[PDB]
RNA sequence: GCGCUGCUGCAGUUGAAACGCCCGUAGUUGGCCCCCCGCCGCCACGAGGAAACGGGAGCGCUCCAGGCAGGCCCGUUGGACCCGCCGCGUGGGACCGCGCAGCGGGCGCGGCGCGCCGCGGCAGCCCCGAGGAGAGCGGGCGGGGGCACCGGUACCGGCCGGGGACGGGUGAAACAGGAUGAUCCCGCCGAGACCGCCGGCCGCGCAGGCGCCUGCCAAGACCGCCUCUGUCAAUCAAGGGCGAAGGCCGGGGGCUAGAAGGCGAUCAGACACCACCGUAUUCCCGGCCGUAAACGGUGCCGCCCCGCGGCCGGCGCGCGCGUCCCGCCGGCCGCCCAGGGAAACCGGGAGGCUCCGGGCUCUGGGGGGAGUAUGGCCGCAAGGCUGAAACUUGAAGGCAUUG
């Protein structure tokens, strides 16, 4: 059965980008997907998207502009100490200069740089670059 | 390794198929793996048909035929030149 | 056909986006409200009631008009059955299989189907026992199924 | 996917590893206990014993000896490597016997030999083969 | 030239009602004169006032009269 | 070293390895939605509690391994600080999962209760209805199942009649049949098996498997639907059921073929291949056994995915109405761009994976010894499930290239 909506959405997006399309559809419209897409948009990877209501798990449309190379999830949400982030950074991202790791905290959804600035930790959702 | 995608038979959407017997050795073979040819021929061969017609009395008498189905196993078909061993590229051709 | 088989089709019904009634509607919820009683008084299952309403009376969806579903109406009027309809039909099919089997006892597909039906019955009955829709004492047994069918029907 | 990955599944992982780690030949031989009992050296670096008889694609016969361990009373064969050391060993002489490079297994072309002779009458074989010391006391 | 936010209304009619961008019925109501509205996919018998009997012929999909 | 124990981070078509299949309990995993209340986890801070070791500030034991010293006019000279917690407190409150049982006022004491009072104060008291699941209606579809009934030639045996010398069988022969009239032709009688040419990159079934006529009984997937419920789901130790052929127990029946056995050839030998006779068995009923190259040698559920084509079932659209062509769902197949792989090859994944995390279960760790011994359980038995060690050994294997 369907479980991780975010994983299916990200996989569809990456497959569409690989053949250089411009528009995609994603059945689920969860809040977590919305925040993930908001962070992607603000950082400049996917530009625009819209949510299409239907009373039955609304659909969402997104636009592509290249740039994005990879994006995934971590299926069991680990717990990330505020001081234990460099190991995950090195293990997951290609370089320390660019890339964004998404953590969900008591202060909301943010990136590993922001949490490192506030010296707090939490749970990890995914990554992209 | 695998030599043929069909595994040497025509078996789709089933588990078991009825069996038959080879006509020259009487071996038991699955119906989807045996080699089949349909033939139609005259009872009297072609050289004596004219003599048969001249000796016949009925006017417009038509020579009756023979309708038979021959079934052979893999070993006997090869030994009697019913099929030929083909090259690796030519195994994928499916015309008569 | 998924829970106890291998097929997977997708034949369903897609209700409209808009919840409003038709612009040719001429019935206040009362008219539908008493109509349900009359069909209920004749021992009609809710599904057949919905089909009758949709066909003869041209009412696609009852909730769009009365603001409530059929079984909720029946319960508020104190006419809803003690056993939910789906479980009752399950038990009917089980009984029919059992009778056909008592007639002749060399058919095995029938036993296989009976096993599946009993499994489904047990699952659904447990779920209904939870949610307090049935008494905790309620229990399905092979040998006195027909009695519980007829007495509670 | 194939393996369990839920957040509440450490017990199963521990049990699976505990069960499956017994499949390795090395781990079995080291942690099972059979080899330790079956090894006439009982986990010791080397043993002290008493010799009782001298015997010996390549076709060269290798010189060895039959020995009985003082503390164990079981019999084994240990092979005297260095040239001319057969004469340096005499019947019924106390010896110290160690192992070859490969623990347990045979080494080289020698069939049925898994030990070495390194001392006789308390003198290192190497110290005697190079004439550093002498066995005039025996 | 083509955008998924505003699908061609005709191109969408050739698709399955559930894979559409919005799910909707494939059925409707129509008027018949023997003045009475009837469901397009009728399956149960239907009766009309002056009529002495049924006037529907149920089928797998759309009814016939 | 070793990503050869793999949480990070192995492999499971062919190298070692997906239980024969289904149901199913513990166990694990569970779609979307409510803006602030309580609780669990979670994160941060803090308290409290031994040092040494370890980290670490400063000091030139001649350096150093070390030690906590030491200088003059020393912070009160200094020896700071951190590190062994599944418990305690504060805050956050995104994520993770639970909250069935009206509220507001007066009697009513400071509060909280247990009750009595206007409903006269409240919008009093149901998210939606998941290309999740189940139930329901209509439609046809199919070698799907069980019960009784039933036709047809053909093998075999017997009989009436005719006729007159060989017949059978093989690579070639020879054993068995023939003046007791064989082989051959025709007709009749008996019994028991079987269901052909149509018959298929057709179809049905959980799998094993499924094909005469007639009739009866229940069942099932799919399609169509603005019909009902509202999460009822996925996968699974233990447990339960089905399960080719052969085999076993007890009864029936007794034509074909045919283990064992016998006999003739062939051979150096041939107790085997070939010829002939022939017992159990093959058929039915009731009950055991529970194994197969039980194979797609590829576990189940779920999402995205280049293009072309064939067939099956149902539905809809359009027209010039043909069983036309344009689509949708589901199923069975062929070729193939990317991509992947040791390659053969897969491409309706063996793709989206060293850029190495969707959920559940099972199996494997060089080759032999060995699926052996010893125990346990099941079985009338044959045997099945479970399942070592000592010892030995340097290669055994996979795909492909040239001869
Ligand atoms: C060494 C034994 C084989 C020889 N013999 C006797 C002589 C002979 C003569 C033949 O005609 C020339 C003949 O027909 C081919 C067979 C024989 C037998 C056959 C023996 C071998 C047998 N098994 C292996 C091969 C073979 C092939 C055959 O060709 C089809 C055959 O004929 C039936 C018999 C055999
Ligand atoms: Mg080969
Ligand atoms: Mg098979
Ligand atoms: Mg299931
Ligand atoms: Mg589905
Ligand atoms: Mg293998
Ligand atoms: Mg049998
Ligand atoms: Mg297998
Ligand atoms: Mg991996
Ligand atoms: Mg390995
Ligand atoms: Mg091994
Ligand atoms: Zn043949």
């Amino acid at each position: 059965v369907r479980i991780n909506v975010l994983r299916d959405a990200l996989k569809s997006i990456c497959n569409a980008q690989r053949i250089g399309k411009k528009q995609v559809i994603v059945r689920p419209s969860s809040k977590v997907i919305i925040e993930f897409l908001q962070l992607m948009q603000k950082n400049g990877y996917i530009s625009d998207f819209a949510v299409v209501d239907n009373h039955r798990s609304n659909r969402i449309v997104v636009n592509l502009i290249g740039r994005l190379n990879k994006a995934g999830v971590i299926s069991p949400r680990f717990d990330i100490p505020a001081n234990d982030i460099e190991k995950w950074v090195v293990n997951l991202l290609p370089s320390r200069l660019f890339g964004h790791i998404i953590l969900t905290t008591s202060q909301g959804i943010m990136d590993h740089i922001e949490a490192q600035h506030r010296q707090i930790g939490g749970k990890v959702i995914g990554y992209f670059y | 390794p695998v030599k043929r995608r069909n595994n040497g038979r025509s078996k789709y959407n089933c588990g078991h198929t009825n069996i038959v017997r080879c006509q020259n050795c009487h071996r038991c073979v699955p119906k989807d793996k045996v080699i089949k040819r349909f033939t139609i021929r005259n009872i009297v061969d072609n050289t004596i048909a004219d003599d048969v017609l001249n000796a016949c009395v009925i006017q417009g008498f038509a020579i009756p035929k023979l309708y038979n189905k021959v079934q052979y196993c893999v070993s006997c078909s090869i030994h009697n030149h019913i099929v030929r061993v083909r090259s690796r590229e030519d195994r994928k051709i499916r015309t008569p | 056909g998924r829970m106890h088989s291998k097929g997977k089709g997708i034949s369903r019904s897609a209700i409209p986006y808009t919840r409003a009634p038709a612009p040719w509607n001429k019935y206040t919820p009362e008219d539908v409200c008493e109509q349900i009683c009359k069909l209920a008084k004749k021992g009609t299952p809710p599904s057949r009631i919905g089909l009758i309403l949709r066909d003869q009376f041209a009412i696609g969806q009852v909730k769009n008009v009365t603001g409530s579903k059929i079984v909720r109406i029946l319960k508020a009027k104190g006419l809803a059955p003690e056993i939910p309809e789906d479980l009752y039909c399950m038990i009917k099919k089980a009984v029919a299989i059992r009778k056909h089997l008592e007639r002749s006892r060399r058919d095995k597909d029938s036993k296989f189907r009976l096993i599946l039906v009993e499994s489904r019955i047990h699952r659904l009955a447990r779920y209904y026992r939870q949610a307090r829709r049935l008494p905790p004492t309620f229990r399905y047994k092979s040998d006195q199924a027909a009695a519980l069918l007829a007495t509670y029907a | 996917m194939s393996k369990t990955s839920g957040l509440y599944t450490a017990r199963k992982l521990r049990t699976v590893r505990r069960v499956n780690r017994w499949a390795d030949k090395k781990y079995r031989k080291a942690h099972l206990g059979t080899w330790l009992k079956a090894n006439p050296l009982e986990g010791a670096c080397m043993a002290r014993g008493i010799v009782t008889q001298k015997i010996g694609p390549n076709s060269a016969v290798r010189k060895a000896v039959r020995v009985q361990l003082t503390k164990n009373s079981k019999k084994i064969t240990a092979f005297v490597p260095r040239d001319g050391s057969i004469t340096y060993i005499d019947n019924n002489d106390e010896v110290l016997v160690a192992g070859f490079g490969r623990a347990g297994r045979a080494v080289g072309d020698i069939p049925g030999c898994r030990f070495k002779v390194i001392k006789v009458a308390g003198i290192g074989l190497l110290a005697l083969f190079l004439r550093k010391r002498e066995k005039r006391a025996r | 030239n083509v955008d998924l936010l505003y699908p061609d209304p005709v191109e969408e009619q050739r698709k399955h009602k559930l894979k559409r961008l919005v799910q909707g019925p494939n059925s409707y109501f129509l008027e018949i004169k023997c003045i009475v509205v009837v469901y397009s996919h009728a399956n149960t018998p239907v009766f009309c006032p002056g009529c002495t009997s049924q006037i529907s012929i149920p089928t797998g999909g759309k009814c016939a009269f």
